[PDB]
């Protein structure tokens, strides 16, 4: 398919420059704002948007104020009616279009803190059909929160609520804090320890009437034990882990699985961290002179009893995904649900190079975690290529490269013995020169075992996730003069031997206006029925009016479905 | 023309899963005829912190030897296990008989609550419509619309039911598909054919699957939303599943 | 080989730290790992101005996509955090600082309620990954101010 766009516009109480707009999509839009100074603490922009399409005006209204409560903004856009929403959804009387949202902040003092975060809408369908400028939806839905908290230096407390706007038409599960209350405390220096608390109490409700609630009430009380020293440091923690859950609405979930929910549950569990770490250096003399190389080795030990927890529900833990830096990590879950036992060591060694500046130019990094028991948290389901649970099953590596002030290196590997093979890897060249002279190098790689393991049961079925992905991208930009400036992207997919992406654009700049061209083939979708992929063709017209500077680089290298990020 | 014997009807969930064992006593070198009113049923499953629609469908039917029969089948991804909800009808070519305790011309909006229990079964003339059945009431649908709403129509059809006054006697059983096949002068057996999820206006979309028959062909097509789960949250691959499970065909005679 | 075991510069043993957000999620992540290297922090008002002070600057987090599948759908996100620090040597210049941090993952389909706590505690652990960058670039801030 081919699609074109073709936009034109700019980059006292008063009319501002209209931007007009054509799609191949959804034909001419045009914009009209006006600026309205009602005060030197409030404002508003009145911007009739003029849909073809849909045959009317959305009148979007924006209103700024800063009193003494604080500053906020409110928007109300608002289309009296919409003529393709007549054909697409017969079943509504009406075809009023609108949404409101609200923004607060007020800093009462130094220390209080205030928030609004207000959002309505008219139809299940709204997100989806307009381009709103303001307006956050959570899981479809549109959310309203409100937040109060409390900050000094070794105190914390923040209490907050979060709702849906759920439709009838609407089936999807969320979940929300109705309310929720975060207390952190800090207290150092007592003696040769050092002392933390952390406390929460949450409600949990879902948008949907079949599925259970729950409160929550959690106590974490930490010790540590630093030790220092001028080539090494080892530090010793202890933490208790107290959990209360009431669970309610347990009707429909019982019936239906062989795991029955609990109404009253108490999770009490230690937890002990040993992390040291060394340094070691020598004068790398035999490279440069003036030189310096440092090699750091590190080891921890945790060790979590195993408690069940197959009688409580899953509301907010999923599993974490793993870096180098992840092998340390104390947690499995990111939540307060699931709780993983732990009896494991964790091994890595680091080495550095040391300019004579004593800049650091280039490190290496190599670790592994060796389990002594298999990490349980009574809902084990993890689909494993093996059956192997204890030993060392992890593996994962870091490299950085500084060549020149302009050329740079990286890398990152990870080896799980549990499939077999590599799981994930990543590379990276680039030479930049400047803003607009850059050559860049990707490599991307999954094994289909990592997906396997790590994504829905429906990714290792479905012809567009189970082969994994292995990406070659190549990125570059090059200026012809003072006013011209040439982009392109080309990323390709080596288990299919077919393209992934493809981006060319071209912007001539000038004192009083730019104009750009660009052009993308993307993939765009399945077919569902004959087994591949779809492709999308689209030209862009862009011009700006300026009042800037630029050649037009770094915008239109972050216009593609990949966009450019600079990694040196 | 065939004259099978009433023999039982069931409407419960699999014992294991994916298979449902109904016991029921039957005689050697008999043909046993399955008239499955509800071969389709979709489950949620649920998958770290995730609810997603699954249809499960009839694969196979298999006789027990003499002793009851067995249902197996499988869901859309292949990937989640459950315990599905399937209804029918068993009965042997060789003692009661059911009969036609129900015949009407009806005009039927939206909906429609069978006037008697039993096995409906009807013919009708519209290619914008789509009949299905959920086990108590008669859906038809808008088919030529595409959207996420419930939209429903009307169609006059020739409803006759069956239960255990002229003898049940069928002459054909056909597989239905995407594709037409005329049925000549006769009645269908009414019942969902499948179910569909689609990529529709920012949804998961879900819907059933009825007959349509326009002349006398019939074909699959889409019906009864079930559902519209976000793609902001999760994104499926579309699936559209016409069951491989035989509907019956009875003369034009009742 | 001639390893040896090693022998922050001792003339920044005591330092001021200011950050505009003193109770914020990096300051707090910064005097941290100025805590297990020995170092005082004094008040912002010290009468003491023989001192350097650490001012912590902008910090910006952009995550974008680094990997599709073959239908086009986000397979794998970049997250990188850059952190503008200065230390200012009294007597001397100011000797600005920075670090950039980098993280990938898989877009994995969860509750989002569940999935914001996987995305705050990605988070979390680029803060002190890039509190770490900022303390071993300070030796060569002291070679830079012994010109």
């Amino acid at each position: 398919i081919w699609n074109a766009r073709f936009k034109v516009g700019p980059v006292r109480s008063g009319f501002l420059i209209p931007n007009a707009k054509y799609t191949t999509t959804n034909y001419f839009e045009f914009y009209l704002p006006y600026y309205w100074n009602i005060a030197p603490n409030m404002d508003a922009t009145i911007t009739p948007h003029y849909m073809h399409r849909r045959g009317n005006i959305m009148w979007e209204n924006e209103f700024r104020y800063l009193s003494q409560a604080g500053a906020g903004l409110m928007e109300l856009d608002y289309l009296p009616s919409d003529k393709v929403y007549e054909d697409e959804h017969p079943n509504d009387d009406s075809s009023r279009r609108w949404l409101f949202y609200w923004n607060h902040s007020g800093v009462m003092d130094q220390v209080w803190r205030f928030n609004v975060d207000y959002t309505k809408v008219s139809d299940p369908s709204y997100f989806n059909d307009f381009d709103n400028k303001y307006g956050s939806s959570t899981d479809g839905y549109a959310t309203q929160k409100f937040s109060v908290g409390y900050a000094v230096q070794n105190f914390n407390a923040t209490v907050s609520t979060k709702q849906f706007q759920v439709f009838s038409e609407q089936n999807t599960s969320s979940y929300s804090a109705e309310p929720q209350l975060d207390v952190n405390y800090y207290q150092n220096d007592v003696g040769p320890f050092d002392t933390r608390i952390y406390g929460q109490a949450v409600h949990f409700v879902n948008t949907r009437d079949d599925m259970p609630e729950a409160t929550r009430v959690h106590l974490e009380p930490t010790i540590n034990l630093p030790l220092s020293n001028n080539w090494g440091s080892i530090n010793t923690e202890a933490k208790f882990l107290a959990t209360h859950y009431q669970q309610t609405n347990l009707d429909w979930y019982n019936s239906r699985n062989t795991t029955k929910l609990d109404e009253s549950v108490n999770r009490v569990m230690p937890q002990f961290k040993v992390d040291g770490k060394m340094v070691f250096e020598r004068d790398m003399e035999m490279l440069a002179p003036g030189y310096t190389q440092t090699l750091e080795p590190r080891a921890q030990y945790l060790y979590v009893p195993y408690r069940d927890q197959s009688d409580i529900y899953n509301y907010d833990s999923s599993l974490l995904q793993s870096d180098y830096s992840g092998l340390f990590r104390d947690r499995t879950y990111g939540g307060l649900d699931r709780i993983a036992s732990a009896n494991q060591v964790t091994t890595g060694v680091t080495s550095r190079i040391y300019d004579d500046a004593a800049v650091e130019r280039f490190n290496i990094s190599v670790g592994q975690i060796y389990y002594f028991t298999e990490s349980r948290t009574g809902d084990d389901n993890i689909t494993w290529e093996n059956d192997d649970k204890t030993g060392s099953l992890v593996w994962a590596g870091d490299t950085y490269w500084r060549i020149s002030e302009r050329w740079g290196l990286r890398g990152g590997i990870q080896y799980d013995t549990r499939l077999d093979n590599v799981a994930t890897s990543n590379s990276s060249i680039e030479y930049r020169r400047d803003e607009d002279r850059l050559v860049q190098l990707n490599y991307h790689y999954a094994s289909p075992e990592y997906i396997q393991a790590t994504l829905p049961k429906y990714y290792s079925t479905a012809e567009q996730y189970k082969n994994g992905i292995s990406q070659v991208g190549a990125v570059a930009s090059r200026p012809i003069a003072d006013r011209w400036s040439i982009v392109g992207a080309y990323y390709y997919d080596t288990n299919a031997n077919k393209q992934a992406d493809s981006m060319l654009g071209v912007q001539y700049s000038s004192c009083c206006y730019a104009i750009r061209v660009g052009y993308e083939r993307k993939l765009n979708g399945w077919d569902n029925d004959k087994q591949h992929a779809v492709y999308d063709n689209a030209i862009g017209f862009n011009i700006e009016l300026r009042g800037n500077y630029g050649l037009g680089t770094q915008e239109m290298l972050r216009s593609n479905i990949l966009p450019y990020q600079n990694t040196l | 023309l065939r004259a099978p014997s009433y023999c039982t009807s069931f409407n419960q969930r699999a014992q294991s899963n994916k298979t449902l064992t109904i016991n029921t006593p039957l005689t050697a070198g008999s043909q046993v005829v399955v008239a499955l009113t509800r071969p389709v049923e979709v489950i949620e499953v649920f998958d770290q912190t995730l609810v997603i629609p699954d249809p499960f469908y009839v694969t196979s039917v298999t006789r027990n030897g003499n002793s009851g029969i067995t249902l197996r089948g499988d869901d859309a991804y292949g990937a989640y296990s459950g315990l599905p909800q399937w209804a029918g009808v068993i009965m042997e070519v060789l003692a009661k008989l059911m009969t036609c305790r129900y015949a009407k011309r009806v005009r039927v909006n939206g909906s429609m609550a069978l006037p008697v229990s039993g096995v409906p079964f009807a013919r009708w003339d519209d290619g914008n419509v789509s009949v299905g059945f959920d086990g108590g009431s008669i859906i038809v649908r808008n088919a030529s619309y595409g959207g996420i709403d419930d939209v429903a129509a009307s169609v006059d059809m020739d409803l006759v039911i069956f239960n255990n006054n002229k003898p049940f006697v069928y002459d054909r059983t056909i597989n239905i598909g995407t594709s037409d096949q005329n049925i000549g002068n006769s009645l269908i057996q009414l019942s969902y054919t499948g179910a569909l999820i689609q990529n529709n206006g920012g949804y998961n979309h879900v819907r059933m699957n009825g007959i349509r028959m326009a002349g006398n062909n019939v074909r699959v097509a889409k019906n009864r939303v079930i559902g519209n789960y976000s793609r902001q949250q999760f994104q499926m691959p579309g699936k559209n599943i016409a069951v491989p499970t035989p509907l019956l065909v009875i003369p034009n005679m009742y | 080989c001639g390893w040896h075991l090693r022998d922050v510069p001792s003339t920044m043993k005591v330092m001021i730290l200011d950050s505009g957000d003193p109770n914020g999620p990096l300051s707090r992540a910064v005097r941290n790992q100025l805590r297990l290297n020995g170092v005082e922090l004094l008040d912002k008002e010290t009468t003491r101005k023989d001192v350097p002070s650490l001012r912590l600057g902008k910090v910006s987090i952009a995550k974008d996509t680094a990997s599709v599948f073959r239908n086009g759908q986000t397979a794998e996100y970049q997250m990188i955090m850059t952190v503008n620090a200065t230390v200012l040597i009294p007597g001397r210049d100011i000797y600005p600082i920075s670090a950039k941090v980098f993280r990938s993952f898989f877009d994995n389909p969860q509750m989002a309620l569940a999935k914001d706590n996987e995305q705050d505690m990605i988070v979390k652990e680029m803060y002190d990954r890039a509190a770490e960058q900022l303390i071993r670039k300070l030796p060569s801030i002291r070679a830079a101010d012994i010109r």
